[PDB]
């Protein structure tokens, strides 16, 4: 299968927003599940500053600061709270007019576009490499040997098993003869 | 319905079976007269009405000191015709127990080892004890491990061999008979325990602080670490083993058995009560090198499998929390191929007490059985010692003229020769 | 009706059953002579479950208790509720198996399960609709982990249709009391994925743990471990005994947690539970149980659950209590924890709501979740496996007995491919 | 609905929410076993504010207590309505911070952080609506201001939208108990301004001024303290949980009473106050609540008030009383002290009225204004700061876990920074 | 779940620690025989049923002082392998304790102080006791605290040494081990406290009006101050102080860590009670000149931080009330970079009488630690008196054919030149 150049490019950003929509830390008691499934399909700004973040454009020029970038967030955003995907892409069209803003000579769709490279979204395994958590474990409530072991399980490959093979085609008839053998002895005992 | 049979050979092995055999009859209740003024089964046998009589048989070719017994205050105890006697000692003669008068003897041992063990219903398996640096115990105890390796088969067997000391003897002629004898029970004994004397009195000195010990008081520690072993089969525990679980944990070759035992606490009631005497304290000085019940020093080898019993009040938790330790320090270390070396048992009864010894009473003990690649030692110095005299052929008229032949002492050479070899490979790692 | 039969093997298999069944007649007001002493009508009406019926109107349980040795049973009929078994049903060796698997699954249990195998066909064959069996044992041991699978194989394969239950207690590197442990380990896993319907994993390390840390109490002994484990055993079969909102069988909870039919080791626990000091500051609210539930330490293994994801987990909670809140917290405890469950099962938490709470308590809940975190376990037995088998230590033991080193070589094989392929869903992605 | 949960780390914080619950089990009538014993039908109707239902029908707070060393939670739960806290609540450390904020922030707190703040996701997700989160903890020692700030930072990158509140101690240069206190003052207030939505600041000082001046009690203790700043705490909730003529939940407070984001650290006082021997002297009238409101000496901080001049100021009045008579006493308050309000907001004096008075006062009133009178706290905590840091004294304890003194000069800046700009709007005219 | 280990090591240590050990045992009701007839865990462990052992090891070459030991009325309490003893004195030589006989002898030590680790789960710290102008004493606790340094690393260290006199001495070599030994702790001890013996002998005559006192009576009141700084671990306290809360509190500079404390009250049953005994009076009698510790001159040099407790019925407003008129002296001034000096520390439980000896029971005390620039005279008057006998080489072949070389007491003299520097350079004003 294949995706089209801006949208293949839309399928890595969307693999992003839907990771970072579910970093959101939701405040409140006892929501709606309507509400937990609308929140998951949103960015908020925290999230959407994270993502700067970890993509090393906040705080690197005055137009892309945490204060500038809430500005924009709040004139660009849904509800002046939350991103969907078409909204997502929209903010980082105007976040890359921004950061590239003191390169006079460059057009805005030339500005998307050295985003785009910045973040490198064309290679979607060191595009995921750069997305990170916020926090989660999984409840359980926490605190020599903790060094990892690979368990490297002895293949009991082709050139292995054949020999192993050989034995198991063996061991059946073996079988096969101690049942022949145990019929022929009930026959030769009847 | 669980028994074990002891066999007493030489002198130094009845004098060690007395000294365990005041140690049982006072554990179990039972006066030395033999009666009671159902634990008893597995080292005694009820007479129908009455006494018990002791699953043991007692050997000697010399009849002083089983005269000696016969007339003690346990004359009583046991049945007039199990404490087989000779007439003409061995004279510390290898070949003489062997070849000579050994022969005439044996018969009548294997009867009543036939007697008594159609009574048995559910035999473990059998004892031996026998000081090595002997003619008649050296020899009668080959000879009957060789007649009962057939006789039975696969019946397992024990032996608590007393070998010389590195420096300290008390023969001139004892490497050549200790040299055989580890020859004939090296291919036909499941288990050996190395008891040699130099240790267990340093351990005298620097504990019980005696500094004129004699015989008794090594003889006591010994019957000690027996009735630890085999308190597991006697009285309840949370965790407990069997002697037939032994060669599946501590023996990982056949080749290989002999290890060396060490006990704790060993202490005075003069100065025993003001410390608390934890587990941890106890099961730390259990692991000392000074502490080993045989002279060899566990730091110049690696560990094998330790297999430690305890008996009290001890709570396994606490085990697990000294075990943790003592894998923990940089002084010991195990071999490569062993990730586990640890077989913990735990008893409820406290260890016993007897009147007018050394030992005080505890509420907790450790006894433990471990066996190191450390070993091989002892055999090079025993070898070394048998090489000086055997270039220039000393002492071998005494044995040539008792039937012996003069290729027999070259063979236990190149047996140990191989041992020692065997001993090497395994310890190096992968 | 849809009652099912127990089964016991080993030593600790009889201590564990031991404690189970003091804890099954307490709930069931049962007096240790089988006389019904209970207050409440719903004591009775299901007591054909794990009870049988005789004249006099006593009760007596429908366990098996098979050992090698005598010891441990004639030990466990003196304890408490110990003459509610009835006598016929001990079976017995004279030799044991000295921890060595291959004696207790091809030499000695092969001739001696023919018995057993005659009283269980006998318990089977009686009983009005049969649900299925249920087996304790421990992997640690020779003639448990050897008689018990074996005795697996030939009841699945007269029985292929009914379920099979099995708590299997597997060694632990931490602390490790037999040094051949990882042989009978790996041996015992082999056989025990191809016959087990369902398989619950108990570590002592763990119960130590809990003991330690949530208890709080200073001296753990084998008594609270099996407390523990009979609480969590009872637990799961509750509501098959009393009435409830959503009934749910051991055949229900077989087809909802196993996803495909390799994948059946199971790790449980059991909530709540609070110190002595502690039981009157706490509140007993859903929240506080489910909170406690999925806690880390918590669970009666050592394997760490926040190292993998949760394939699916169960939860069966016990007294009267609305099941809206049981419902949305379950969904609570899966919205903030979206990270360690898988993905592409949605809803994978299945509830159960019985009325009847334990003696004593107001409320509880027994937790099974199947994980990916479990291949820790494998890893390190079969690490500690390679580790000793390299050198081939201790295999002679095995191999005098008709075994071969193939059958070892097979069973790594098989145990590495298990491990590969239990991690193999933890990276999938939809 | 509209509840707010509880948070508190420090012993400080730890000993404030002991006086602060019981207070409130006081007011709504809650038994120290959580059993409901009140008189009035209001008692109940908003009791899910702050505590929480469970089985049984008793009440449990949603409070979490955290701590790096367990004596204190160890010391609170043996106190009088210590079991209303539930045992999974407490999470604590084994090692501590020793006053040092590095410490308390990031190495111990950083690891300890993640399991308090999984409860503390718990109990947010539950709750019906909510509303913020209240925060009570000490600026003066090392684990509390480093990880309640760490905490609060963690809290507001999750719930931007929630309010926070702090009630903060401050150390004070006449009673310090500590050297090392400017250091983790000044870098706490740095993070503090940045994600506390409400700072209210607490100073020992002004409360043994207050119990030795006011009350004229001749020993004061931490009880009497803490007993105090319990009723404040409880002053400004109350109409969220009793009706009233004018309710005004917090966020009403936070928009009426912050001009500018930067501009959030109250200074809070409560009426009235008499002496034992003067309670039946007084009259408790309008007039004589506010002329005691506004009295500088009744300040719960050292901060001298007509030192400045107030930016806003809030009032809440409980019990029965004519709203014409509070407007026009707020109205003469305000024109005959002109010089003490800043001009360029006309009508700067907040006023609500709760019908249900505190239990055994027929009125009460709690004051909280924002004044330009506080830049003297920082001044002094930024002047014993800069005296200490010029010598790098202590700083080699903080150097050593991987803090510099970039982060010092940062926090130093900041502060001037703030205090500079905050009394910007003191000379500031229309 | 807080623990302290203390080490004594010499003659002087020895019998300071026993002086502690009545103390401790008397304040947590425990009788000599160890059995009572949760606060002891600080100190003591349980054994499980009675009695308690002591967290403390006992270390001499000279057997005379431990053989006392084991024979007193104490001889029950100490686990009696951890009264470790040699066989030869170091007979006031340094190079002897820390090369030729003391190295053979730091292995056990080392193991036991393993050993006791491994049980303590919260352990704080280390107390080590050891009077400086001996050979052993300096020698082994220069050994033990450079093997701790490296075995353990961060956990921290606090050393109760005891200085020569001015002019008042007992050897005539010991500035040269003094030296020796203040170069070694220099860089390895976390805490240092000074005690001479003069100061203490001045404090008895003046006070407690004792004309002719023993060693007894000195180490009475060292044992009352170390009790007086570790009862904040124990018991309930209003005001706690831990010990990791302390060189973020004296210590300005890793180098700078030699404290002098002080005590009060002192005095006799026959005058205490006829005066009220007033925090005031006796926090101004703590900071008396002629009430140190040590005998140094405060009035010689600055104040750098004050560490003090209390401990009784005292309120936290007498204290502050008192800090500020001691600030208000005019003789004792602080150094300018320290604006906030005091640490304050508040108990509840009052000092415990010890039968037949000197100190009356009283409801208020105060013992104070406190870091002054005075203390460069000690340092200064003992490195002239090493000056002396260091020009013409005497008593060096003593030391040089012990294995020490010839260069080593020269940087020993570099290091204390440099710390005379050192505290010159922090003393002056900015
Ligand atoms: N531990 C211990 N060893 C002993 C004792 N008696 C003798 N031995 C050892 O036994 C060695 C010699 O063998 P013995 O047992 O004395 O004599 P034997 O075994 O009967 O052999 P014969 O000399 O032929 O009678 C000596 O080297 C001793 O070290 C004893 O009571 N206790
Ligand atoms: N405060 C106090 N000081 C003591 C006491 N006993 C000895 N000292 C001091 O210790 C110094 C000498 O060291 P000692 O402790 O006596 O002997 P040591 O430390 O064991 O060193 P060795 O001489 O090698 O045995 C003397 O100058 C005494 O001032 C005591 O009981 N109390
Ligand atoms: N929970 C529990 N475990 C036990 C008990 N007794 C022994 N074990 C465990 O069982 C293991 C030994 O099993 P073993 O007795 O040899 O089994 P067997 O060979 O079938 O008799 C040890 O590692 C113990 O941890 C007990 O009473 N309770
Ligand atoms: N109101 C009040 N203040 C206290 C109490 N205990 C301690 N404090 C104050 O807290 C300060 C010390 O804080 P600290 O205990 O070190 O906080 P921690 O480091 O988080 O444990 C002191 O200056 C005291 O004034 C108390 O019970 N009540
Ligand atoms: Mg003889
Ligand atoms: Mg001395």
């Amino acid at each position: 299968k294949n995706l089209t150049k801006e949208q293949i490019r839309m399928k890595n950003l969307k693999e992003a927003f839907n990771f970072y929509c579910k970093q959101q830390n939701v405040t409140g008691v006892a929501f709606t599940f309507d509400r937990i499934v609308h929140e998951q399909n949103v960015i908020n700004l925290a999230c959407f500053m994270l993502f700067l973040k970890q993509f090393n454009i906040l705080n690197k020029n005055k137009y892309v600061t945490k204060r500038e970038i809430q500005i924009m967030f709040k004139k660009y955003a849904l509800n002046y709270k939350e991103l969907d995907l078409d909204h997502f892409k929209i903010m980082i069209e105007k976040v890359a007019i921004a950061f590239y803003k003191e390169e006079e000579n460059l057009s805005n769709i030339d500005r998307v576009e050295k985003l785009y490279q910045y973040i490198e979204i064309d290679n979607i395994h060191k595009f995921r490499s750069k997305f990170g958590l916020l926090n989660q474990p999984f409840n359980i409530q926490v605190k020599p040997f903790d060094q990892g072991r690979d368990i490297v399980l002895k293949k009991v490959d082709p050139v292995v098993r054949q020999k192993v093979k050989q034995f198991q085609e063996f061991k059946k008839s073996q079988q096969a003869l101690q049942i022949m053998q145990l019929d022929q002895k009930n026959i030769n005992q009847s | 319905m669980r028994e074990v049979i002891s066999i007493h050979v030489g002198q130094g092995g009845i004098q060690v079976g007395n000294a365990c055999w005041e140690l049982f009859c006072l554990e179990h209740g039972i006066q030395p007269d033999g009666q009671m003024p159902d634990a008893f089964n597995t080292f005694f046998s009820e007479t129908g009405a009455g006494k018990h009589v002791p699953r043991a048989v007692f050997l000697d070719l010399e009849p002083t000191v089983i005269d000696e017994v016969r007339t003690g205050t346990y004359r009583q105890l046991f049945h007039p015709e199990q404490l087989i006697s000779g007439k003409e000692d061995a004279a510390n003669n290898f070949a003489r127990g062997h070849y000579t008068i050994g022969k005439e003897i044996v018969d009548l041992c294997l009867d009543r080892i036939r007697k008594l063990a159609d009574n048995c219903t559910g035999l473990q398996g059998f004892l031996v004890f026998n000081s090595v640096g002997g003619g008649t115990g050296s020899g009668l105890g080959s000879l009957l491990l060789e007649r009962l390796s057939v006789d039975y088969g696969k019946k397992s067997k024990l032996g608590f061999t007393i070998y010389p000391s590195p420096q300290v003897s008390t023969a001139v002629v004892e490497p050549y008979n200790s040299i055989l004898s580890t020859h004939s029970l090296l291919e036909h004994t499941d288990v050996a325990v190395m008891l040699d004397n130099e240790a267990i009195y340093d351990i005298c000195r620097r504990n019980l602080d005696i500094e004129r010990p004699t015989y008794t008081n090594l003889n006591r520690l010994i019957a000690q670490v027996i009735s630890s072993l085999t308190a597991s089969l006697r009285f309840d525990g949370a965790l407990n083993v069997d002697i037939t679980e032994f060669q599946t944990n501590l023996v990982p070759y056949p080749r290989i058995h002999f290890m060396l035992s060490s006990y704790a606490p060993i202490i005075s009631a003069e100065k025993a009560y003001h410390e608390q005497l934890s587990v941890a304290e106890i099961t730390n000085s259990a692991f000392e090198p000074a502490n080993m019940m045989a002279k060899c020093d566990p730091r110049h080898g690696k560990y094998m499998a330790c297999s430690m019993m305890y008996r009290g009040d001890v709570v396994p938790k606490d085990v697990n929390a000294s075990i943790a330790t003592i894998k923990t320090k940089r002084t010991i270390q195990f071999v490569d191929w062993c990730p586990t070396g640890f077989k913990v048992g735990i008893n409820y009864q406290p260890p016993t007490v007897v009147p007018g010894g050394d030992l005080a009473k505890v509420m907790r003990a450790v006894c433990m059985i471990s066996n190191s690649t450390a070993i091989a030692e002892v055999f090079s110095r025993l070898d070394h010692k048998f090489d000086l005299m055997y270039a220039k052929r000393a002492f071998v008229h005494w044995y040539v003229g008792e039937g012996m032949e003069e290729g027999e002492f070259s063979e236990a050479r190149e047996d140990l020769a191989a041992l020692e070899k065997d001993y090497e490979e395994v310890g190096i790692e992968t | 009706m849809r009652e099912i039969v127990h089964i016991q093997g080993g030593q600790c298999g009889n201590q564990i059953g031991a404690k189970f069944w003091e804890v099954i007649s307490d709930e069931h007001g049962i007096d240790p002579t089988g006389t019904y002493h209970g207050d409440s009508d719903l004591q009775l009406e299901r007591i054909n479950v794990y009870y049988n019926e005789a004249t006099g109107g006593r009760y007596v349980p429908r366990a098996i208790l098979m050992d090698l040795e005598p010891g441990t049973m004639d030990s466990v009929r003196a304890g408490p509720f110990g003459q509610l078994f009835r006598p016929d049903n001990f079976v017995f060796g004279q030799t044991g198996a000295g921890n060595n698997w291959a004696k207790g699954h091809y030499t000695e249990g092969a001739e001696l399960i023919d018995s057993v195998l005659d009283v269980v066909r006998k318990e089977a064959e009686g009983c009005d609709c049969l649900q299925g069996f249920q087996i304790t044992h421990s992997l640690g041991g020779g003639t448990g982990s050897g008689m018990g699978t074996l005795l697996i194989s030939k009841v699945r394969e007269e029985y292929p249709d009914r379920i099979m239950e099995t708590f299997s207690v597997v060694p632990s590197p931490k602390v490790s009391d037999t040094v051949v442990e990882p042989y009978n380990a790996t041996l015992s896993v082999h056989q025990l994925v191809e016959n087990a319907d369902e398989c619950m994993v108990i570590d002592n390390e763990a119960l130590y743990d809990i003991c330690f840390r949530t208890l709080k109490l200073t001296t753990p002994t084998y008594g609270d471990l099996n407390h523990l484990v009979s609480a969590a055993m009872s637990g799961v079969t509750c509501c098959l005994r009393f009435p409830g909102q959503l009934n749910s069988d051991l055949r229900k909870l077989a087809v909802n947690l196993i996803p495909f039919p390799r994948l059946h080791f199971f790790m449980i626990g059991f909530a709540p539970l609070t110190s002595r000091g502690s039981q009157q500051y706490r509140a007993l609210t859903v929240p506080e149980l489910t909170q406690q539930m999925f806690d880390a330490k918590n669970m009666m293994c050592a394997a760490d659950p926040r190292h993998g994801r949760y394939l699916t987990a169960s939860a069966l909670f016990r007294g009267r209590m609305s099941t809206k809140e049981v419902d949305e917290q379950m969904l609570n405890v899966q919205n903030k924890n979206s990270s360690y469950f898988v993905e592409w099962i949605p809803n994978n938490i299945k509830s159960s709501i019985c009325d009847i709470p334990p003696k004593g308590l107001k409320m509880a809940v027994t937790f099974v979740g199947n994980s990916t975190a479990i291949q820790e376990m494998f890893k390190r037995v079969a690490e500690q496996f390679t580790a000793m088998f390299r050198r081939k230590a201790f295999l002679h033991w095995y191999t005098g007995e008709g075994m071969d080193e193939m059958e070892f070589t097979e069973a790594e094989s098989n145990m590495n491919d298990l491990v590969s392929e239990y991690q193999q869903y933890q990276d999938a992605t939809a």
